[PDB]
């Protein structure tokens, strides 16, 4: 009997209309844990590179993490996977809320969608009962709106709904999937859902979900809760107030946005406004937020309550968390009020709030220089704010220039020509990065930008501090109880690291120290994304309650399989290396692993080469970025190497 | 005579809707304890509707063998609550406070025997607390009322049952 | 299918007049309208002007025992009473029990009458009764107030003293 995982998946062919429950291999759980890890294994040996994103054979996968549905705090994440229409690489994407737990109580670990439905439909799951319902009456309805109509329809007030808005239905390349206060936002999974004619997935679950060693397990949970209490009485000293505590970035609670508005670039990641955070602005924005924030609310089984319901006058309520609070405001050079308003529309439409704002700022910079004319904007309103509303609607319906813009800055530029390419200056692998254009090369972040498979700086960082402390005393205070470090050497690094001088960036930490740090930071995300654990209590914040030393205990008591610290490291390596193999098979090479040319004012060609050289070797990869035969072998990935040799990816 | 009355104090203004209370109450009451969990089995159930700003933890009350002739439904301070929205009853009209497999009724016993209500313990924002206080012939009259409304013949015949 | 009836209470319109309690108890006097007595009402208004709480509560189902723990809400800054929304005819309190005998009371929507009278007498329209079809069967064990009454007595005083007085009268 299986524990923690349900041990079954639902296989659905949207072309035939077929639905089937399948027992999973208990070995794939020992090897790859679950979530992202198992998602990747399925992609690897069911989606060869010949497959397009909007090919019927593309797979759209919904997965509950291995420990979702157990009592573990914050363990509630859904991992959605597919081939991205925008990057043409794997897109995995995470959604919090309450959906993944509900799927586990319904009895399933995943839903694998294949094919295309000729008519718009949605999937309905109530424990053992699974059917495909017609969805044509929901056409073009907002993602949250759709969820409420469906729940009335079926009389399932406690069902959880994941849906696409019109954005997805039109295959916008950065279309999201929305569920209450949660979103699978990036990489266009929303578009693949829409391409398949799938409007929503409704799940209701009332089955039990067991753990292997009950007393041992609830013990660890209580230990985690005790740590959450401690950690909130003790914020990281002298650190930006949003990044001093647990949770996703606490931007719904904290009104201090000095850090963001003064160091991140406005417009099309174009403008620094170093003195933006005045007392006047601070009060205006606080007034706006105080009035807008209805309640701070949590995902399933979590006390951190990072998100908030938002009510603007004359607009339906919606939910928000993290940086989307500022992206529309900063892209449009506007105020907090405007951001909250347009974010409501863009959430209902279902759009990636990181990519959308830059796509629109992108477009207007083109109108500015003349690369686009006024004629390409028929009926372009006069005011700045009206113009973002105007363009948002065109994009979401793919109307005229919107059809182009809806493909993202990379594809839009190469379609427009005339020099638009110069203005798509903030992509890595065809995916928009955060609007950051800093001064001095950061060797740690350099490696994360280049190599992260999520292609998003905010989902690979976290465990190691972003800046050093000026005083030795402060550093010694910090390493003192830093139990999370995989190894004592990370304390020593942070002790030596200084803001200025011999031991300052970009030459210190050393190349090898940077490789160790980035490896650790990324490993914890990959573990989170397999277990279903929210990064807010794990990989994202400093000194989390979940870490490399108690995670193996959680997996052993939870799922009933042997697990220790070293085996967990090797597991996370195994499917992080598998995700790598996938993107390699789809053509990714070292040449693609480069940050935007203007991402730092001060660059060091030779230092950068040594960094990436060294990181690959640590990964056990090529100098081309390909995992090697010997590495694939040690990891239990023999079939990867043999396939790589037959494709000529690796010489024999 | 002075006996003890226990009150579950529920500050719904502090509830974040996380349902941790449902997780731990069901988990604790699995057999063996913590061997599993399942919110359908929890004796605390949260009315949760973010779009109405409603977050109301509701505890399993008394068993009733039939529904009411009329179900109540409140509008209060602009919020339109659910039909029977505040009822504690383990009732035939719905699934709440009944096993989702056998339909058998559930009762909150304030985690009798334990050091502390587990739902209270896991509610880290402290929306839940439990507190204590001491508290301090008609038959004949009642029996008349019955005769006088249903008739002496009726009352008698029913006594034999 | 089968019909379900709902009592729609807009507590935001309630003015606390208790006219509802006046007419309910008056109708249920024997004979009808021969007396009245809010304590006998099957609708009882929770009424505290200082807390702006005006909440009409309808007599629900019978319970022979109190709950192990009583509940008490704060919602939208209002501190409600212990068991403040419970409809039960319960031994913990006088509501929905006859004041002079403790007999369980139950709203039956003025059955046999053209319309609920509380609704009728509430001129500001805080109250209304609507109905709808539903699919779920009525698995209720329907039981006459006649036998509910006696059963509460046998419960409270033992089947001995009760049988003693029935024949006696
Ligand atoms: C952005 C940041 C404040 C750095 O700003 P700083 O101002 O410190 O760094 P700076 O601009 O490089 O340098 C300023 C000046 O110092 C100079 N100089 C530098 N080194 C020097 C040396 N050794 N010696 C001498 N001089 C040295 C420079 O030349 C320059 O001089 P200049 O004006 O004359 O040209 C800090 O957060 C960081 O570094 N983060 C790292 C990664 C990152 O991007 N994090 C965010 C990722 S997203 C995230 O986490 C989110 C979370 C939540 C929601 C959403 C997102
Ligand atoms: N396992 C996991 N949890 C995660 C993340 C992640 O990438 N993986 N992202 C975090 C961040 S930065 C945010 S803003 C929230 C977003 O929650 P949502 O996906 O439900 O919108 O998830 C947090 N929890
Ligand atoms: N529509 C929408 N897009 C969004 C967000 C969101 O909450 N809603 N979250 C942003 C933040 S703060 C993060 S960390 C990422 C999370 O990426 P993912 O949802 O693909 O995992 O999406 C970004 N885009
Ligand atoms: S830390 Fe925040 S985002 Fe993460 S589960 Fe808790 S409430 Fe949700
Ligand atoms: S644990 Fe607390 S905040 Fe969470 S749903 Fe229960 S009472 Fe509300
Ligand atoms: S749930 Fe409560 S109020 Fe509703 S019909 Fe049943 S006993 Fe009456
Ligand atoms: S006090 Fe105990 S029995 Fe009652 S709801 Fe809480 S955990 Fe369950
Ligand atoms: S008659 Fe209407 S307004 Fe008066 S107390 Fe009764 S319900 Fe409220
Ligand atoms: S009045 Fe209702 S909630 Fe209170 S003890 Fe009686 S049955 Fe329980
Ligand atoms: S509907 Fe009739 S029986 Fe019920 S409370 Fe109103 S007046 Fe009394
Ligand atoms: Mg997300
Ligand atoms: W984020």
């Amino acid at each position: 009997m299986r524990y923690a995982e349900t041990g079954y998946v639902l296989e659905v062919d949207l072309t035939k209309g077929s639905i089937e429950r399948v027992a999973t291999d208990p070995r794939d759980t020992e090897l790859y844990l679950g979530g992202l890890g198992t998602n990747a294994k399925i992609l690897w040996d069911r989606v060869p590179p010949e497959v397009e994103p909007f090919s019927p054979e593309n797979l759209l996968i919904f997965a509950a993490g291995l420990l979702c549905g157990t009592p573990a705090t914050g363990c509630n994440r859904t991992i959605v996977s597919t081939v991205s229409p925008q990057t043409k690489l794997m897109a995995f994407s995470m959604m919090g809320g309450f959906w993944a737990p509900e799927l586990k109580y319904a009895g399933y670990d995943k839903i694998i969608f294949r094919g295309k439905s000729p008519e718009l439909v949605y999937l309905y799951i109530n424990n053992d009962k699974v059917e495909i319902r017609d969805a044509s009456h929901l056409k073009g309805k907002g993602a949250i709106e759709t969820a409420e109509i469906i729940k009335k329809e079926l009389n399932e007030p406690r069902a959880q709904v994941a849906a696409i808005g019109k954005a997805g239905e039109n295959r916008v390349f950065y279309a999201s999937i929305e569920q209450g206060r949660s979103s699978a936002s990036r990489g266009g999974i929303g578009a693949v859902m829409g391409d398949k004619g799938l409007k929503a997935v409704v799940v209701r679950g009332t089955k039990d979900l067991c753990v292997a060693k009950p007393e041992e397990y609830i013990g660890l949970c209580n230990e985690v809760l005790d740590y959450i209490k401690h950690r909130e009485e003790n914020p990281i000293p002298d650190v930006m107030p949003i990044l001093a505590g647990l949770g996703s970035p606490q931007e719904m609670k904290v009104h201090d946005e000095k850090w963001h508005t003064e160091n991140f670039n406005w417009g099309n990641a174009r403008t620094r406004r170093k003195d933006f955070w005045t007392d006047e602005v601070s009060h205006a924005w606080e007034k706006t937020m105080d009035k807008a924030r209805t309640r701070l609310i949590s995902c399933y089984n979590c006390p951190m309550k990072c998100g908030a319901t938002i009510s603007m006058e004359g607009l339906p309520t919606y939910m928000m968390k993290c940086f989307t609070k500022l992206t529309y405001t900063m892209a449009a050079y506007s105020d907090l009020d405007f951001g909250l308003r347009i974010a409501q529309k863009a959430t209902e439409y279902g759009l990636d709030g990181f990519s959308a704002p830059q796509v629109m700022a992108f477009a207007f910079e083109l109108l500015e220089k003349g690369i686009l004319k006024d004629s390409d904007f028929p009926g372009l309103p006069e005011g700045n704010e009206e113009r973002f509303f105007y363009l948002l609607d065109k994009i979401v319906n793919r109307d005229g220039i919107g059809d182009i813009l809806a493909n993202g800055t990379y594809w839009a530029a190469q379609e427009i020509g005339n020099g638009a390419e110069d203005y798509a200056h903030n992509n890595i692998k065809k995916h928009e990065q955060l609007p950051l254009k800093l001064s001095m090369l950061n060797p740690i972040y350099y490696l994360m930008y280049c190599t992260g498979e999520k292609i998003n700086i905010t989902q690979i960082e976290g465990q190691f501090p972003q800046a050093p402390y000026p005083k030795l005393e402060q550093r010694e205070a910090f390493v003192e109880d830093w139990i999370q470090v995989p190894d004592e050497k990370f304390k020593k690094i942070f002790l030596e690291w200084e803001p200025r001088g011999e031991k300052s960036m970009p030459n210190f930490p050393t190349v090898d120290m940077c490789c160790d740090i980035v490896d650790w930071q990324e490993m914890m995300h990959y573990i989170d994304d397999a277990l279903g654990q929210c990064a807010g209590l794990s990989s994202f914040p400093l000194k989390p309650p979940y870490h490399i030393h108690n995670y193996p205990k959680f997996i052993a008591a939870g799922a009933g399989i042997e697990m220790d610290t070293e085996k967990l490291k090797k597991a996370a390596k195994r499917y992080r290396t598998l995700v790598r193999a996938f993107n390699i098979r789809r053509g990714m090479r070292r040449v693609d692993e480069q940050p935007p040319a203007n991402h730092w004012k001060n660059r060091f060609p030779e230092l950068e080469k040594e960094l990436l050289d060294s990181y690959y070797k640590l990964k056990g990869w090529n100098d081309d970025g390909i995992p090697t035969k010997e590495t694939l072998d040690d990891l239990g990935l023999g079939y990867v190497g043999d396939e790589f040799i037959k494709r000529g990816i690796l010489s024999a | 005579k002075k006996r003890i009355v226990k009150t579950i104090n529920i500050d719904a203004d502090k509830c974040n809707g996380c349902r941790a209370c449902e997780v731990i109450c069901s988990a604790f009451h699995a057999m063996p304890p913590y061997s599993s969990n399942n919110p359908a089995r929890s004796r605390v159930r949260v009315v949760r509707d973010p779009l109405r700003d409603i977050y109301v933890p509701l505890y399993a009350g008394e068993y009733t063998e039939s529904e009411c002739i009329g179900r109540d439904k409140f509008i209060i301070d602009g919020k339109e609550y659910d039909e029977c929205g505040f009822c504690r009853a383990s009732c035939p009209s719905r699934d709440l406070f009944r096993e989702p497999d056998s339909g058998l009724p559930l009762k909150c016993d304030l985690c009798d025997g334990e050091p502390e209500p587990l739902c209270v313990k896991w509610c880290l924002v402290g929306a839940l607390s439990v507190t204590e206080r001491e508290v301090e012939t008609e038959m004949e009259i009642g029996l008349e009322s019955l005769i006088s409304r249903f008739g002496a013949d009726v009352v008698a015949d029913t006594v034999e049952q």
